[PDB]
């Protein structure tokens, strides 16, 4: 009943904060979450730092822990991010579940076919997929837009990219070979860097997870950045569990239970809705 | 060895038409010339009929993908399925799946807690929710409008009997007032309620947005009342010990990811 659970920071679903030096206890709506930090780069020596976590998914974990009746030891992944298969080996949150270092992974984890082959996913609890962010007024149909499909067919080519190594890049790689090969030049280290490139005119479009992009558009200063239309390859975030896990059954019923009772809408207005 | 598929009439996911004199389905094509795939589906009026649409194209894809043969029939009592006290029992497609009359449910079947306790749902093949259908001109705010929260015989509203919507309003104690009002007006099928709205016999129909949005796009005398609530999805239904459940879900995921699901949407909905 005491489970090792892995997560990853990505506002507003999971937000990390430093713990109080004088108390060493998490307060408010936060829960304890540790992170393994290296001492140097010449050794494997490291130490777990005690931090605090909050957000949409943390509230979901709290609800689940209570209703499903289990306790946990939440930790932040340090070997990769959400999950990528490299040389046939999974890293990130997915990897932590696959190699059994965690009973489940909770966070902004996108459910897709290749991941579902190595881990079990609960029903989706947050609707997402692939969206496109651009400055208001930009004319683009969606992913299938020729500006994306055949970039060099336009004088100044359209400049667009994603944050590599996630479900979004994996999808583009499999569906649009030319677009993907062209995009790498515009890879963004993260969402924050991407938004800055957009606002300053260094990028024309940013392709990424729909739920995060809608959240970002909802709080954009001046409401200049918006999502086009639309969601391609609709899916959702899901809790990843070990294949054949005994926890899946109760977890699914509880999540569906929350949706029907409106608990998901409350969390939605509490963490996701913005001024724009 | 041939899978028994049960479905239900519900445009644009499942259209149902009579076969031709010779017992076959009339050859039809989309606006631009693609062949409309049809399957012979038996059902009550028991006689052979023609079935096609979003869900039928999905079945054909799943069957070819997982390499299985099937036979399709329309649910005998014409309902989606709810659990009623008699001991409790399931009716509609839920009952047929649980009794062995069907091996798989392929329709716009809402995934919910109540049903998930007894059967296995695939990952959603369609994400949507509930909205309200009214006659153009009817002024309603949403599920929070006073005409709904503080009912009277002056403004009648309802949903479909033995449906996921019925389960939803009967489950939420805060919707008790609406539930009691609807219990006296619910229709046997979505088609009938929709027709009642056009004939001013029903003032508001609470149903799936995927269906109502489509109806509003085909009949300009009908419109949807803003604000989607009870966001939910449709999934394939199977018994918990079905050996096809893992591959069925993997196939749904694959279809969303490679654009197949979007093609069905362009073909049957967004048109
Ligand atoms: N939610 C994504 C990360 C962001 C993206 O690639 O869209 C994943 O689980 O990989």
């Amino acid at each position: 009943n005491h489970l090792s659970i892995v997560t990853l920071e990505e506002a507003p679903f999971v937000i990390v904060e430093d713990i109080d030096p004088l108390t060493e206890t998490c307060v408010r709506n936060t829960v304890p979450c540790r992170k393994f930090v290296k001492i140097n780069n010449s050794t494997n020596e490291g130490m777990n730092v005690k931090k605090c976590c909050k957000g949409f998914c943390i509230d979901i974990l709290k609800k689940l822990s209570r209703t499903v009746k289990f306790t946990y030891d939440l930790y932040l992944v340090t070997n990769g991010k959400h999950g990528k298969k490299v040389n046939n080996v999974w890293n990130g949150m997915i990897g932590e579940v696959v190699y059994q270092r965690a009973v489940m992974a909770v966070g902004s984890l996108t459910i897709n076919e290749e991941r579902s082959e190595v881990v079990d996913f609960s029903v989706p609890f947050v609707e997402t997929g692939i969206s496109v962010m651009v400055s208001r007024g930009t004319q683009v149909t969606g992913l299938s837009d020729k500006k994306f499909q055949r970039p060099h067919d336009y004088s100044p080519p359209f400049r667009f990219g994603t944050v590599p190594n996630g479900s979004t890049e994996r999808n583009i790689r499999n569906n649009y070979p030319y677009m993907h090969q062209y995009m790498t030049r515009f890879n963004q280290r993260g969402v924050e860097d991407a938004l800055v490139s957009l606002k300053t005119g260094k990028l024309d479009a940013f392709i990424y997870d729909a739920a995060v992009l809608n959240y970002k558009a909802g709080r954009d200063e001046g409401c200049k950045l918006v999502t086009i239309g639309y969601i391609f390859a609709t899916t959702g975030y899901g809790i990843a569990l070990q294949k054949g896990s005994p926890w899946k059954r109760q977890i699914d019923l509880a999540l569906l239970q929350f949706v029907g009772d409106g608990e998901m809408e409350e969390l939605e207005t509490l963490w996701l809705t913005g001024i724009c | 060895t041939r899978l028994k598929i049960v479905t239900i009439h519900q445009e644009p996911f499942v259209y149902v038409k009579p076969t031709m004199s010779d017992g076959t389905c009339k050859e039809e094509f989309t606006v631009n010339g693609d062949p409309v795939k049809k399957v012979i589906c038996t059902g009550p009026n028991t006689v052979p009929q023609c079935c096609y649409g979003f869900c039928i194209d999905l079945l054909i894809k799943l069957a070819r993908t997982m390499n299985f043969t099937y036979e399709v029939h329309l649910v005998a009592d014409g309902k989606f399925g709810t659990q009623e006290r008699v001991k409790k029992e399931w009716n509609g497609m839920m009952g047929e799946l649980l009794s062995g009359q069907a091996d798989m449910i392929v329709a716009p079947l809402t995934i919910n807690n109540e049903r998930a306790q007894y059967i296995e749902f695939s990952k959603p093949f369609k994400y949507q929710g509930l909205t309200i259908l009214v006659k153009k001109g009817t002024r309603i705010t949403g599920i929070n409008d006073p005409r709904l929260r503080n009912p009277s015989d002056k403004f009648i509203y309802a949903t479909v009997k033995q449906s996921s919507v019925d389960i939803y309003f009967r489950r939420q104690v805060e919707l008790s007032t609406m539930y009691r009002h609807m219990e006296k007006h619910n229709y046997e099928s979505a088609a009938e309620a929709i027709q009642a709205v056009r004939d001013n016999k029903l003032h508001a129909f609470i149903w799936d947005s995927a269906v109502l949005e489509f109806e509003a796009s085909q009949k300009c005398d009908l419109v949807t009342t803003g604000e989607l609530f009870f966001r939910s999805g449709f999934g394939i239904g199977m018994r918990k010990d079905s050996p096809w459940k893992q591959n069925v879900s993997l196939s749904i995921l694959k279809s969303h990811e490679n654009g197949f699901m979007e093609d069905l949407d362009k073909t049957w909905v967004r048109y």
